[PDB]
């Protein structure tokens, strides 16, 4: 009818939530389909224009209240549910990108083409509002730290990439690569989290 | 014979951070699973920060005293015993950031609601309060910007709830949940009212599930799956505790 | 103003607490050096550099978008932007704006 | 989001096991920490009391918080006690109350599971009883309890349900199917109740 | 019923029959006559959600007609079989439509037969779902019967297996 565009959208929507949802392989989100959504606002436009046409027209013409209620009220509905289908897909490639920068805060900072300018501005203000409430008032806490509970302090480590040399809080870590540490997992989840050490 | 507990009582009866600690633990767990976003306890998260803030002062205090016997048994203990507790307090907080944005309109809704008979500051903490209120904003603007800039002012709401189907998402009252019936948290029975005296000798309370209009009898130590809405009351006076 | 060197051992908890703990930043022993002896040649005593190296850690992020900022051209870049946002906000530097660091040729 | 999907409802069990860490148990020091008559420094901590940590005496039961007496078993210089119902006599007593009463689960203490677990793991040799018996009684129990949680499942009604004397991990690992199907079955029957 | 629920969304946009009750003038824009209107007692498929309000609003407009999905055939091969039957080839999300399907008419029957079948299916989904697979070093059943369940069943499914699945691998590890 009019809600196929919609439909379509929500399948894909549906799809990469699939996608995502298998393990954690943190994958980019799939790249914004524009297409659609400049096909539904079209739909949308022309069907904006029907109804203005219909007003006016009933205005100037004899039209009885059955017809010129009916057709708007069915044109109406049919923009609530594209308008939701919409509302839909942008919610969940929002809800998605809030979990990239949760979990990405210490990580990276990144294939960006794949988001529309608003989605681009989000994440980057979002970053900020993060940020923000990290240093507000519960900065003791590390509030992007890990969600696994802090089972045992200190683990032994292996370094994937060499780093040189960085200096850590106390003394310092010399990240020669296929060496071992054995240190406090306190201080190494950051570096942990950004891919350099593997065991634990 | 004649008990004479009574009398050994009568010669017996001439804030603890460990209770802090098990509030802190009542509470993650009722927010880990309960539906709806359960009040801010702000004066027992108040107390917890300035635990933590004297503690970590007096760690550093220790290490810097300790760079100039060898026993750094304790100071690890303070270090794990501090790493699990700001563990704990960082998973209370973003789970209550799931909840708030899971309802924002909910919460945006009560906030204007003049009849609602409680308070967003009354449930939320001041930064909470600021991460809605940016969050709302922020997606208002993006949705504006992206697709209600292109649409007509009647269908332009952001929390249209006459639709078709309503927008505004609300807590699911009826969610079910695991319970454990503590009883009353004093150790005295016979003072808290609602526990009637069930068959066996076992004390309970009684509560009516409305829609089928059932009365269930809620056994101390048993542990029950129960609509959360009923539940609700009683786990506001804390007789009940969320496994 | 007071011009002094402090050395990278000291600074070091502090310097980590800021940045890697509180934004999660990759310090090198390069960088500190040369973040020490930035801090002491512009503020003596080294007490109140936080503000300083905060200003560094958020411009950092807002522009460079990585980690390790201790390589001598993230720090130098984000002292220069410091620099020049305090200039047009009118220290290290209190000048005013040039067109010819706004101008150029391709 | 800030909270994960798969932990939007119900606990890891690593977040099982860290809550468990924090029951009291009864622990031998094999460490001294009376300070005699005649420095050192104190736990003083703040999600626990450092009294009994501070006043160990050597081969002197005392009980200290579950954790902490695992951080000191990473060395010698402690040893864990087991609880009594860790004995084979009770298990075998417990074994023989399951298979009495069909329709009730046992009176275990509710973190049987995960201590079991635990102090496998890594107090293996705390043991008066042979580790390989206790391992294999402690699998009959978690099979009996299960065999009698399916029989169980088959009364799934709409109003509510009683999981009476059941453990944490079991009702841990059974939250998102029964939670979400009783949903299901309260959501039906509300939508025939819609006169 | 949530309103960013994706599967209640998908489950909106599905057509049911349903005769018209006016000679309603000027629709059938993609109705096999745009400008040509639609005539009274004319039975068409209309997607649900716009079906529901359709309704409702009058005489209401539409008279709704039984599903081939809800018709007494499918009643009794759910009395018949719960387990053996492949939902998934009927409906992708069957529960769905007939939770709004009853909400909407209070058709009580259905509901009980519903909740029959839901229950019956969720004691064996329970079953193959606590099963996992170790290696000595994907069993034939449970993929054929994986293949007949609907979204919902899929994701309750997949949340259980991945609860049992982190409790084994906690426990052994």
């Amino acid at each position: 009818m009019y809600g196929d565009l919609g439909n379509k959208l929500v399948l894909e929507a549906k799809r990469t939530k699939q996608l995502y949802a298998r393990s954690n392989q943190d994958v980019n989100l799939p790249m914004y389909h524009e297409d659609i959504i400049r096909n539904i606002l079209k739909e949308v436009s022309n069907l904006r224009k029907n109804t203005e046409y219909l007003k006016e027209q009933q205005q100037l013409g004899m039209l009885d209240d059955k017809v010129a209620k009916c057709q708007y009220f069915v044109t109406l509905l049919c923009m609530e549910r594209n308008k939701r289908c919409l509302l839909a897909y942008q919610r969940l490639r929002t809800d998605i990108l809030d979990s990239m920068a949760w979990n990405n805060n210490g990580l990276d900072l990144m294939d960006t083409n794949n988001l529309s300018h608003q989605e681009q501005e989000y994440l980057k203000e979002y970053c900020d509002l993060i940020t923000d409430l990290k240093s507000g008032d519960l900065v003791d806490i590390d509030l992007s730290g890990s969600l696994v509970p802090p089972s045992d302090v200190f683990i032994d480590v292996r370094v994937l990439k060499d780093a040189g040399e960085i200096q850590t809080e106390y003394g310092v870590f010399n990240l020669i690569k296929d060496s071992q540490f054995f240190v406090r997992q306190s201080d190494v989840e950051r570096l942990i989290q950004q891919g350099y050490l593997q065991k634990i | 014979d004649i008990n004479i507990d009574d009398i050994l009582a009568e010669l017996d009866k001439e804030v603890s951070p460990q209770q802090d600690f098990s509030d802190l633990m009542k509470s993650w767990k009722n927010e880990r699973c309960s539906p709806e976003l359960l009040p801010y306890p702000h004066q027992l998260m108040k107390r917890l920060l300035n635990r933590i803030s004297m503690q970590s002062q007096l760690i550093e205090n220790i290490s810097m005293g300790f760079l100039d016997n060898e026993s750094k048994l304790p100071l690890l203990c303070m270090e794990t015993e501090l790493e699990r507790l700001k563990f704990v307090i960082r998973s209370y907080i973003r789970c209550r950031l799931s909840k708030i944005d899971k309802f924002s309109l909910y919460l945006r809704q009560l906030n204007e609601d003049e009849n609602s008979l409680i308070s967003l500051t009354d449930l939320l903490s001041k930064d909470e309060i600021k991460y809605h209120d940016t969050h709302s904003l922020i997606w208002l603007k993006l949705v504006n910007d992206s697709i209600l800039k292109y649409m007509p002012e009647e269908l332009q709401a952001i929390n249209d709830t006459e639709g078709s189907v309503n927008m505004i998402d609300e807590p699911d009252w009826n969610k079910f949940v695991f319970i454990h019936v503590n009883g009353p948290p004093d150790g005295k029975w016979n003072e808290d009212p609602l526990l009637q005296e069930n068959e066996f000798g076992k004390p309970c309370y009684t509560v009516t599930i409305p829609d089928l209009k059932e009365e269930v009898e809620l056994t101390i130590g048993s542990i029950y799956v129960m609509r959360y809405e009923v539940i609700r009351d009683l786990l506001r006076d804390d007789k009940v505790a969320l496994i | 103003v007071l011009p002094v060197k402090i050395q990278p051992p000291l600074l070091r908890p502090l310097a980590y607490r800021v940045l890697s703990r509180k934004y999660g930043l990759s310090i090198k022993s390069d960088g500190l050096s040369a973040l020490a002896e930035f801090v002491g040649t512009n503020i003596g005593a080294n007490w109140r550099q936080g503000p300083a190296t905060i200003k560094f850690l958020e411009q950092f992020a807002a522009v460079w978008k990585q980690q390790e900022r201790g390589l001598f051209i993230d720090q130098s870049g984000v002292k220069e932007v410091i620099q020049e946002m305090k200039e047009r906000e009118k220290p290290e530097s209190s000048k005013a704006l040039d067109w010819r660091d706004y101008f150029k040729v391709i | 989001m800030s909270l994960p999907a798969h932990l939007q409802q119900t606990f890891s069990p690593e977040e099982i096991q860290f809550i468990v860490e924090n029951e009291p148990i009864k622990i031998f020091p094999r460490i001294t920490t009376r300070q005699k008559i005649r420095n050192h420094t104190r736990w003083q901590l703040i999600t626990t009391d450092d009294k009994a940590l501070n006043n160990m005496v050597a081969m002197r039961s005392t009980e200290v918080v579950l954790w902490i007496a695992l951080l000191l078993k990473q060395q010698s210089k402690c040893s864990i006690v087991a609880p009594q119902w860790l004995t084979t006599k009770e298990l075998d007593r417990k074994i023989q109350y399951e298979k009495t009463h069909p329709d009730r689960f046992s009176e275990l203490p509710w973190n049987w599971l995960v201590l079991a677990r635990i102090l496998f793991n890594k107090a293996k040799d705390d043991f008066h009883d042979p580790i390989h018996e206790l391992r294999g009684k402690i699998q009959d129990l978690r099979e009996i309890r299960q065999i009698k949680v399916l029989k169980g499942l088959k009364y799934l009604n709409e109003s509510h349900l009683q999981l009476d004397n059941l453990s944490l991990l079991e009702i841990n690992e059974l939250r998102p199917f029964i939670t979400e199907i009783m949903d299901k079955l309260r959501e039906i029957h509300t939508a025939s109740l819609t006169a | 019923m949530g309103y960013y629920d994706i599967d209640d969304v998908l489950a909106d946009g599905t057509e049911f029959p349903c005769k018209f009750q006016y000679d309603i003038p000027g629709l059938g824009y993609l109705e096999n006559n745009p400008g040509r209107p639609i005539t009274k007692n004319t039975k068409l498929s209309l997607p649900l959600w716009l079906a529901r309000i359709l309704a409702i609003v009058g005489v209401p407009f539409v008279e709704l007609l039984p599903p081939d999905m809800f018709s007494t055939k499918v009643m009794n091969a759910i009395k018949t079989d719960p387990v053996a039957l492949d939902l998934h080839s009927i409906n992708s999300h069957f529960f769905s439509l007939a939770i709004k399907w009853i909400m909407l008419f209070s058709e009580k029957e259905l509901a009980n037969v519903v909740s029959e079948l839901l229950l019956q299916r969720a004691q064996e989904l329970n079953h193959h779902a606590s099963s996992l697979s170790i290696d000595l070093n994907t069993n034939i059943a449970t993929s054929t019967f994986l293949l007949k369940l609907e979204e919902m069943e899929k994701e309750i499914y997949k949340k259980s297996h991945e609860s049992y699945k982190d409790t084994k691998r906690w426990m052994f590890k």
